[PDB]
Protein backbone atom coordinates (compact mmCIF):
# COMPACT_ATOMS: atom_id res chain seq x y z
CA UNK A 1 0.00 0.00 0.00
CA UNK A 2 1.14 3.55 -0.70
CA UNK A 3 0.97 7.04 0.78
CA UNK A 4 0.92 10.51 -0.81
CA UNK A 5 2.08 13.16 1.73
CA UNK A 6 1.82 16.54 -0.04
CA UNK A 7 3.78 19.57 1.15
CA UNK A 8 3.85 23.34 0.73
CA UNK A 9 3.57 26.73 2.46
CA UNK A 10 2.76 30.30 1.45
CA UNK A 11 4.45 33.69 1.83
CA UNK A 12 3.41 37.31 1.46
CA UNK A 13 3.00 38.73 -2.03
CA UNK A 14 5.57 40.82 -3.86
CA UNK A 15 6.06 41.99 -7.42
CA UNK A 16 9.76 41.05 -7.67
CA UNK A 17 9.63 38.42 -4.92
CA UNK A 18 10.73 34.84 -5.58
CA UNK A 19 8.10 32.16 -6.16
CA UNK A 20 7.50 29.48 -3.48
CA UNK A 21 6.94 25.92 -4.64
CA UNK A 22 5.12 22.78 -3.48
CA UNK A 23 6.03 19.10 -3.69
CA UNK A 24 5.10 15.63 -2.41
CA UNK A 25 6.69 12.42 -1.14
CA UNK A 26 5.27 8.92 -1.66
CA UNK A 27 5.99 5.89 0.54
CA UNK A 28 5.07 2.20 0.50
CA UNK A 29 4.17 -0.36 3.17
CA UNK A 30 4.52 -4.15 3.14
CA UNK A 31 3.12 -7.18 4.97
CA UNK A 32 4.31 -10.79 4.99
CA UNK A 33 2.32 -13.99 4.41
CA UNK A 34 2.73 -16.86 6.89
CA UNK A 35 1.88 -20.50 6.15
CA UNK A 36 1.19 -23.37 8.52
CA UNK A 37 0.71 -27.11 8.26
CA UNK A 38 -0.57 -30.07 10.28
CA UNK A 39 -1.00 -33.77 9.58
CA UNK A 40 -2.24 -37.07 10.95
CA UNK A 41 -1.49 -40.80 10.82
CA UNK A 42 -3.56 -43.88 11.72
CA UNK A 43 -2.44 -47.47 12.22
CA UNK A 44 -4.32 -50.65 11.32
CA UNK A 45 -4.58 -52.20 14.78
CA UNK A 46 -5.25 -48.95 16.65
CA UNK A 47 -8.07 -48.11 14.24
CA UNK A 48 -9.73 -51.47 14.85
CA UNK A 49 -9.28 -51.31 18.62
CA UNK A 50 -10.68 -47.77 18.80
CA UNK A 51 -13.83 -48.94 16.99
CA UNK A 52 -14.66 -51.14 20.00
CA UNK A 53 -15.75 -48.05 21.95
CA UNK B 1 4.30 72.57 -10.62
CA UNK B 2 7.47 72.95 -8.51
CA UNK B 3 9.67 72.91 -11.65
CA UNK B 4 11.84 76.03 -11.43
CA UNK B 5 14.80 74.84 -13.52
CA UNK B 6 15.11 73.27 -16.97
CA UNK B 7 17.98 70.83 -17.56
CA UNK B 8 19.41 69.32 -20.73
CA UNK B 9 18.49 65.71 -19.94
CA UNK B 10 16.38 63.47 -17.74
CA UNK B 11 17.71 61.75 -14.65
CA UNK B 12 18.60 58.08 -15.31
CA UNK B 13 16.45 56.85 -12.43
CA UNK B 14 15.29 57.22 -8.84
CA UNK B 15 16.64 55.52 -5.70
CA UNK B 16 15.06 52.16 -4.96
CA UNK B 17 14.33 51.38 -8.62
CA UNK B 18 15.67 48.73 -10.98
CA UNK B 19 17.74 50.28 -13.77
CA UNK B 20 18.73 47.09 -15.64
CA UNK B 21 17.09 43.74 -16.33
CA UNK B 22 18.78 40.47 -15.44
CA UNK B 23 19.19 37.94 -12.64
CA UNK B 24 17.67 39.17 -9.39
CA UNK B 25 16.51 37.93 -6.00
CA UNK B 26 14.10 39.46 -3.49
CA UNK B 27 12.20 38.52 -0.34
CA UNK B 28 9.36 40.10 1.66
CA UNK B 29 9.58 41.18 5.28
CA UNK B 30 7.93 43.07 8.11
CA UNK B 31 9.60 46.10 9.67
CA UNK B 32 10.22 46.14 13.43
CA UNK B 33 10.29 49.37 15.40
CA UNK B 34 13.89 50.33 16.14
CA UNK B 35 13.02 50.90 19.81
CA UNK B 36 12.41 47.15 20.22
CA UNK B 37 16.14 46.32 20.16
CA UNK B 38 17.42 45.29 23.59
CA UNK B 39 21.04 46.61 23.67
CA UNK B 40 19.66 49.95 22.38
CA UNK B 41 20.55 51.59 19.06
CA UNK B 42 23.56 53.91 18.97
CA UNK B 43 22.68 54.96 15.41
CA UNK B 44 19.08 55.85 14.57
CA UNK B 45 17.03 56.83 11.56
CA UNK B 46 13.77 56.32 9.66
CA UNK B 47 12.77 53.38 7.49
CA UNK B 48 13.84 55.20 4.34
CA UNK B 49 13.83 53.39 1.01
CA UNK B 50 17.12 52.29 -0.58
CA UNK B 51 18.62 51.56 2.85
CA UNK B 52 20.07 48.29 4.09
CA UNK B 53 18.03 46.16 6.49
CA UNK B 54 18.90 43.30 8.81
CA UNK B 55 17.25 40.10 9.95
CA UNK B 56 15.58 40.26 13.36
CA UNK B 57 13.58 37.07 13.85
CA UNK B 58 10.68 34.88 12.79
CA UNK B 59 7.07 35.97 13.25
CA UNK B 60 5.33 33.01 11.60
CA UNK B 61 3.90 31.50 14.81
CA UNK B 62 0.45 33.12 14.45
CA UNK B 63 -1.19 31.86 17.62
CA UNK B 64 -1.62 32.32 21.35
CA UNK B 65 -2.57 28.94 22.87
CA UNK B 66 -0.65 25.71 23.27
CA UNK B 67 -1.09 24.70 19.60
CA UNK B 68 -0.15 27.24 16.95
CA UNK B 69 -0.80 27.29 13.21
CA UNK B 70 2.22 27.89 10.96
CA UNK B 71 0.14 29.51 8.23
CA UNK B 72 2.93 31.28 6.32
CA UNK B 73 6.70 31.68 6.15
CA UNK B 74 7.45 35.30 7.07
CA UNK B 75 10.55 37.20 8.16
CA UNK B 76 10.85 40.24 10.41
CA UNK B 77 13.52 42.88 9.82
CA UNK B 78 15.11 45.90 11.50
CA UNK B 79 16.68 49.03 10.03
CA UNK B 80 20.19 47.92 10.96
CA UNK B 81 21.34 44.35 11.46
CA UNK B 82 24.62 42.49 11.63
CA UNK B 83 23.07 39.86 9.35
CA UNK B 84 22.32 41.44 5.98
CA UNK B 85 18.79 40.85 4.66
CA UNK B 86 18.38 43.22 1.72
CA UNK B 87 17.80 46.74 0.47
CA UNK B 88 14.31 48.24 0.41
CA UNK B 89 13.17 49.11 -3.09
CA UNK B 90 10.37 49.25 -5.65
CA UNK B 91 8.57 52.34 -4.28
CA UNK B 92 5.50 51.71 -6.48
CA UNK B 93 4.41 48.92 -4.11
CA UNK B 94 3.48 51.09 -1.13
CA UNK B 95 0.99 53.85 -0.28
CA UNK B 96 1.71 57.48 0.54
CA UNK B 97 -0.24 57.80 3.83
CA UNK B 98 0.58 61.51 3.68
CA UNK B 99 2.34 62.87 6.75
CA UNK B 100 1.63 64.07 10.28
CA UNK B 101 0.79 67.62 9.21
CA UNK B 102 -1.39 67.07 6.14
CA UNK B 103 -2.02 64.44 3.50
CA UNK B 104 -0.73 64.66 -0.08
CA UNK B 105 2.70 65.54 1.32
CA UNK B 106 5.83 63.94 -0.17
CA UNK B 107 7.02 61.11 2.07
CA UNK B 108 9.65 58.48 1.37
CA UNK B 109 9.61 56.29 4.50
CA UNK B 110 7.59 53.28 5.61
CA UNK B 111 5.76 52.97 8.94
CA UNK B 112 6.54 50.27 11.46
CA UNK B 113 4.75 46.96 10.95
CA UNK B 114 4.42 47.44 7.19
CA UNK B 115 5.51 45.06 4.44
CA UNK B 116 8.31 45.60 1.96
CA UNK B 117 10.52 44.02 -0.67
CA UNK B 118 14.26 43.67 -0.06
CA UNK B 119 16.85 42.90 -2.73
CA UNK B 120 19.77 40.48 -2.39
CA UNK B 121 20.72 40.36 -6.08
CA UNK B 122 20.22 42.95 -8.82
CA UNK B 123 22.03 43.61 -12.10
CA UNK B 124 21.32 47.33 -11.81
CA UNK B 125 19.88 49.14 -8.79
CA UNK B 126 19.77 52.89 -8.19
CA UNK B 127 20.62 53.73 -4.57
CA UNK B 128 21.85 56.80 -2.73
CA UNK B 129 25.48 56.72 -1.62
CA UNK B 130 27.38 58.38 1.22
CA UNK B 131 30.92 59.48 2.00
CA UNK B 132 32.31 58.00 5.22
CA UNK B 133 35.69 59.75 5.45
CA UNK B 134 34.72 63.46 5.73
CA UNK B 135 36.88 64.28 2.70
CA UNK B 136 36.64 64.54 -1.07
CA UNK B 137 36.41 61.16 -2.79
CA UNK B 138 36.10 59.85 -6.35
CA UNK B 139 34.77 56.32 -6.61
CA UNK B 140 35.17 55.19 -10.26
CA UNK B 141 33.81 52.00 -11.83
CA UNK B 142 35.00 49.24 -9.51
CA UNK B 143 34.51 49.70 -5.76
CA UNK B 144 32.89 48.18 -2.68
CA UNK B 145 29.91 49.22 -0.56
CA UNK B 146 29.10 48.99 3.15
CA UNK B 147 26.26 49.92 5.48
CA UNK B 148 26.11 51.41 8.98
CA UNK B 149 24.90 49.17 11.83
CA UNK B 150 22.88 50.31 14.84
CA UNK B 151 25.62 49.03 17.16
CA UNK B 152 28.20 51.35 15.59
CA UNK B 153 30.05 53.15 18.37
CA UNK B 154 29.75 56.93 18.53
CA UNK B 155 33.55 57.14 18.59
CA UNK B 156 33.54 55.63 15.08
CA UNK B 157 30.51 57.76 14.07
CA UNK B 158 31.79 61.32 14.41
CA UNK B 159 29.81 62.15 11.28
CA UNK B 160 26.07 61.93 11.90
CA UNK B 161 25.51 59.07 9.48
CA UNK B 162 22.00 57.52 9.50
CA UNK B 163 21.10 54.06 10.78
CA UNK B 164 21.25 52.14 7.50
CA UNK B 165 22.98 54.37 4.97
CA UNK B 166 25.20 52.93 2.24
CA UNK B 167 28.85 53.98 2.10
CA UNK B 168 31.26 53.55 -0.80
CA UNK B 169 34.98 53.01 -0.28
CA UNK B 170 38.15 51.88 -2.04
CA UNK B 171 39.57 48.36 -1.95
CA UNK B 172 41.90 48.96 1.00
CA UNK B 173 40.53 52.06 2.74
CA UNK B 174 37.36 50.76 4.37
CA UNK B 175 36.10 52.67 7.43
CA UNK B 176 36.59 51.02 10.79
CA UNK B 177 33.02 50.41 11.93
CA UNK B 178 31.06 49.48 8.81
CA UNK B 179 29.88 46.09 7.55
CA UNK B 180 30.84 45.12 4.01
CA UNK B 181 28.38 43.63 1.51
CA UNK B 182 30.16 40.79 -0.34
CA UNK B 183 30.37 40.86 -4.15
CA UNK B 184 28.95 44.38 -4.47
CA UNK B 185 30.23 46.89 -7.02
CA UNK B 186 29.44 50.49 -7.93
CA UNK B 187 29.71 49.87 -11.73
CA UNK B 188 29.33 53.62 -12.28
CA UNK B 189 31.32 56.83 -11.87
CA UNK B 190 30.57 59.47 -9.25
CA UNK B 191 32.35 62.22 -7.30
CA UNK B 192 31.61 63.58 -3.84
CA UNK B 193 32.70 66.90 -2.29
CA UNK B 194 34.16 67.64 1.13
CA UNK B 195 32.07 66.61 4.12
CA UNK B 196 31.60 67.64 7.75
CA UNK B 197 29.45 66.71 10.72
CA UNK B 198 26.02 68.35 10.77
CA UNK B 199 26.47 69.45 7.13
CA UNK B 200 26.34 65.91 5.73
CA UNK B 201 26.05 66.06 1.95
CA UNK B 202 23.63 63.29 1.01
CA UNK B 203 25.81 62.28 -1.92
CA UNK B 204 24.31 61.49 -5.29
CA UNK B 205 22.22 58.48 -6.23
CA UNK B 206 24.24 56.02 -8.30
CA UNK B 207 23.83 52.67 -10.02
CA UNK B 208 25.04 49.68 -8.03
CA UNK B 209 25.34 45.93 -8.64
CA UNK B 210 24.32 43.95 -5.56
CA UNK B 211 25.63 40.52 -6.60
Amino acid sequence: QGIVEPAGTAVEYGDHTNIPLTSWNANFERRTIVRGELGMMVGTLEEGRASAI
Amino acid sequence: MFQKQVYRQYTPGFPGDLIEDGPKRARPGRIMSLSAVNPAATATGPNRASRAFGYAGDVSALGEGQPKTIAARASEVVIGGANFFGVLGHPKHYALFGSAGDSLAPSYDLPDGAEGEFFDMATGLVVEIFNGAAAALDLDYGDLVAYVPNNLATADDALGLPAGALVGFKTGSMPTGLVQIPNARIVNAISLPAQSAGNLVAGVTIVQLTQ
